[PDB]
DNA sequence: ATCGATGTATATATCTGACACGTGCCTGGAGACTAGGGAGTAATCCCCTTGGCGGTTAAAACGCGGGGGACAGCGCGTACGTGCGTTTAAGCGGTGCTAGAGCTGTCTACGACCAATTGAGCGGCCTCGGCACCGGGATTCTGAT
DNA sequence: ATCAGAATCCCGGTGCCGAGGCCGCTCAATTGGTCGTAGACAGCTCTAGCACCGCTTAAACGCACGTACGCGCTGTCCCCCGCGTTTTAACCGCCAAGGGGATTACTCCCTAGTCTCCAGGCACGTGTCAGATATATACATCGAT
């Protein structure tokens, strides 16, 4: 939980999980958050996801032009110059979407808490 | 949190605040 | 001489025991506690009169007294005030 | 029937008189019917509200190095805690004095 | 089965009764770790009381469920 | 009966009571008008509190009815009630 | 030369000893005058308890102490010290006084 | 189903209006806001005439307790001449 | 026997439904008992509260031309007495605006 | 997205009519950021109430009477919606 | 120059005259509704607003604000200036009690 | 700037009246038992809310020239703070009095409650006139002249 | 003081939709009767509000002085305003779906009401110590030579 993780974390009430990067801690397990939006605020610690990268059987939502519910399965993590894209299959047909545009769902998000919610 | 009266969300500590 | 005259004095003293065992308490400032006593019990009891008739029920039970103090008392002096009624009155539904 | 008549507020473990407020809410005119659990959760709310006024007043108090609970302490603890302000904004307590403060601004220079 | 029961002061006090047992042995459990007899003490779940002879299995509880205990003061 | 006496409230007690709200310098001109916000207050209060002893079929007024007077108007007093 | 203190110390010494005090301000029995006289436009032969008179007075000390109080707002806030009749009229108008 | 009524004071409203400008008419969305008005004119002396009771430890409402009650609400001028409405009304109905 | 049923309203000789009245009060936890010309009074008050209200607001509405009582005839008329003031100071009324003020101040000033 | 700003939905404009309605001549560049906090506060202080007699009346929908009932508590009461 | 400019003020003066004749709602509608029910979500998810509800609270809001400002602009001019800056308000609020 | 002097909080003796408590008792609170209805719950429904889409366009947003208001600095004289001596009246005690508050017994008229009833008042239907709107001319401030 | 020249207002026309009136009907209001008790009233008690007087000194009051301050003027300078052009999301109109507000029916547990016994709290009393008061003093802070 130091300062060079690359954690997924949502940042307001019922929130959608966005990854991010440690810089700094507020207190009281609050860790901020460098989203890649031009957002930055303070994040709880418990609401917050350690993974980097995520692994493989979890379910994520691939955004692109006006996407907002597609749901799929990451089952790529592809190095592209330091940009790495997450193959989302959805139907046995795998895209590829970028690690900016991507969102961990409530639903999604909670079979992950348990586990890396830190 | 708003119902039937309550069981769950009694109190933590005492409220100090100064 | 026989007009007997009601108020919270022995109360006040009673919960102070428990607070502060050692301190006391002037008749001026048991006179303010006997008029705040009564204003907070008005205030709540006029919330609650209404909120029985603002959901045109004609009883009043324990749960609009938890609204009404909600609707009064800001802040987290509210969820403390909701804690001790819920407190109390589990207690004394199990006797 | 009889007997031993344990005391409702014992029941509740509080302080107040819960009977009381039955007869301060019935013959009150508030409605039909009272809750048997009404009285019980306005005696509760009493005396918190009453309880913590009073541990505030004993602490202003034992920093005069007085022992009774003069009306000065009082409201020296009502104007204090900002979150029993906005509950007495619009009160007054006889002899209670006021907060002091001073503005900067009044306050001499010696620069 | 990991569950603590929660008092009216803020103790916090685990028990370890499998899913299936009655209410008895939860008490029994109850008093070797205090001591306070069964007039003195009763158990609510979610609003509702408690039946002594009644299977814990039937409430639907589940890991790491908060009980409370209520102090029944006689005298 | 018929004497001003709103002159009663001398130049020292206006002093003493902006004194404590916390004034350090007053102009000459604010007695004139302090008297008459107050006066103003009083023929509120008492206009209230006659009325409620006139509901009384009462001749002397109580702190009662002056304390019932001020909750009318959001004013209420704590150690009279 | 006597000593003599800058003027506008005097004044916090004042505010200083007044903002600890509890007693009341103004004499009781010109305030009792005054109130029989405002009274003596509703009814005549009006007798008055001592305590409701003493609650006449903490009203108006409690009353004329929180005018003030806004006074010195409104009148810092015109980068002034001194507090003038138009502070005066301009915190009675804000709070919904007179209109 | 069967709809429940909903009592106010529309009709009474138009024979003022007919008294006062026997021509002139009221929009609904105005209408309201005088519905509501006299609901809560009503709730303020009504209301403040419970406490008048109380503090003479009375159990009635007699006509007596709305006069001090309007002396209260309505202030100077317009409580003047509502009380003489009030007693104008109270004097036909006892000689009837 | 009856033989007739004269409304308590034309005895009153009030167009407010002083029956109602009784209804509010007595259903409206006042008091146990509530007095035979008491509803009779606040009919009677009620009736001259409104009347003043309407009487301002034909006026206020002639000026602009119109037959039909729009609200903001109804806050010009009450905003425009300084009595109707003091009743509803902290009243605000749907579809009221403001009314028309520009201080001396702020007016421009050639003043040549 | 999810949760914009959203309180910039207060326009800029839309704050000089506020304002104008007053009869405002000048406004100062920072009168707009203050007037929406001071918005926000008055927003979270009814509709708290208005939650809590929803709440209280065990329904989802946030009706009409309940604003003009928790403006009513705080003294500003409305006319018209009422019925 | 060739184009025809006011002096800056008329204008001012000109919208204030409007706007004090209109009635009509001044705040636009979607984004205050937008805003009102993302209020909402801090006291609990997933709430339904009646049309009327949201026209009630959006009109006392207006009818507040304009309050407000009809305060600041009496705060302004009796700091001897006409714009409007934020200790304006602040010193309002603070006169009324609600800071 | 170090010293003087004033207000102040300092410590100590003390004397009282307000506070804490002991007691009598009585009136309000507790305990049982009963009857009635308000409230909880199940089931239905349709109305109101949410969402989504498409098209115009008024409103919002961005950039710029500038003039007018904001703000800082300086001189002034005047009104106000401060100290002092003089004087009025508040304040305290003690007294005498009675008008009026306050408690108590009586009874009677006034109001709650209940049954039959009927007409005032509410919901749905419908129509036309008062209001909204658009263009076109007359009129009123406005600013460079 | 004088004109372009926009902005605002008024006459006339057009149309549309909501306000006002009608009709049918469910139900709350009226009437009539009984009845219990709330209060109006007379009476008695006794408390405190009123009035007066006398002594004291704290407090108000008038005065003199001088200095900090409110105010007006001026100068600079930035920062809103008015205006134009571009962008955008609000607004209107429409269409489907189903969540839940509203309603009705049903049942029953909760609460008012009544009666009886008993103890919690109040009125009264009494002892005593917390704190106000007076007085000596170390301290700080104020302001100047």
């Amino acid at each position: 939980s130091f300062v060079g993780l690359r954690v997924v974390a949502k940042w307001s009430s019922n929130g959608y999980f966005y990854s991010g990067k440690i810089t700094r801690d507020v207190g009281a397990g609050k860790y901020k958050l460098l989203f890649d939006d031009g957002y930055e605020c303070d994040v709880l610690g418990k609401d917050i996801l350690l993974c980097d990268p995520i692994p493989l059987d979890t379910e994520v939502t691939a955004l692109s032009e006006d996407e907002y519910f597609s749901a799929g399965v990451v089952k790529g993590h592809r190095k592209e110059s330091g940009e790495l894209y997450y193959s989302i299959e959805k139907e046995g047909q795998r895209k590829w979407y970028k690690r900016m545009a991507v969102i961990l769902s409530l639903e999604q998000g909670n079979r992950l808490r348990e586990q890396y919610g830190l | 949190k708003a119902a039937d009266i309550s069981l769950d969300n009694l109190v933590e500590g005492k409220r100090k605040r100064r | 001489k026989r007009s007997r005259k009601e108020s919270y004095s022995v109360y006040v003293y009673k919960v102070l025991k428990q607070v502060h065992p050692d301190t006391g308490i002037s008749s001026k400032a048991m006179g303010i506690m006997n008029s705040f006593v009564n204003d907070i019990f008005e205030r709540i009891a006029g919330e609650a009169s209404r909120l029985a008739h603002y959901n045109k029920r004609s009883t009043i039970t324990s749960r609009e007294i938890q609204t009404a103090v909600r609707l009064l008392l800001p802040g987290e002096l509210a969820k403390h005030a909701v804690s001790e009624g819920t407190k109390a009155v589990t207690k004394y539904t199990s006797a | 029937a009889r007997a031993k008549a344990c005391t409702r507020s014992s029941r509740a473990g509080l302080q107040f008189p819960v009977g009381r407020v039955h007869r301060l809410l019935r013959k009150g005119h508030y409605s039909e019917r009272v809750g048997a659990g009404a009285p019980v959760y306005l005696a509760a709310v009493l005396e918190y509200l009453t309880a913590e006024i009073l541990e505030l007043a004993g602490n202003a108090a034992r920093d005069n190095k007085k022992t009774r609970i003069i009306p000065r302490h009082l409201q020296l603890a009502i104007r204090n805690d900002e979150e029993l302000n906005k509950l007495l904004g619009g009160v007054t307590i006889a002899q209670g004095g006021v907060l002091p403060n001073i503005q900067a601004v009044l306050l001499p220079k010696k620069t | 089965m990991q569950i603590f029961v929660k008092t009216l002061t803020g103790k916090t006090i685990t028990l370890e009764v499998e899913p299936s047992d009655t209410i008895e042995n939860v008490k029994a459990k109850i008093q070797d770790k205090e001591g306070i007899p069964p007039d003195q003490q009763r158990l609510i779940f979610a609003g509702k009381q408690l039946e002594d002879g009644r299977t814990l299995s039937d409430y639907n509880i589940q890991k790491e469920s908060t009980l409370h205990l209520v102090l029944r003061l006689r005298g | 009966v018929l004497r001003d006496n709103i002159q009663g409230i001398t130049k020292p007690a206006i002093r003493r009571l902006a004194r404590r709200g916390g004034v350090k310098r007053i102009s000459g001109l604010i007695y004139e008008e302090t008297r008459g916000v107050l006066k103003v207050f009083l023929e509120n209060v008492i206009r209230d509190a006659v009325t409620y002893t006139e509901h009384a079929k009462r001749k002397t007024v109580t702190a009662m009815d002056v304390v019932y007077a001020l909750k009318r108007q959001g004013r209420t007093l704590y150690g009279f009630g | 030369k006597p000593h003599r203190y800058r003027p506008g110390t005097v004044a916090l010494r004042e505010i200083r000893r007044y903002q600890k005090s509890t007693e009341l301000l103004i004499r009781k029995l010109p305030f009792q005058r005054l109130v029989r006289e405002i009274a003596q436009d509703f009814k005549t032969d009006l007798r008055f308890q001592s305590s409701a008179v003493m609650a006449l007075q903490e009203a108006c000390e409690a009353y004329l102490v929180g005018l003030f109080e806004d006074t010195n707002l409104c009148a810092i806030h015109a980068k002034r010290v001194t507090i003038m009749p138009k502070d005066i009229q301009l915190a009675r108008r804000i709070r919904g006084e007179r209109a």
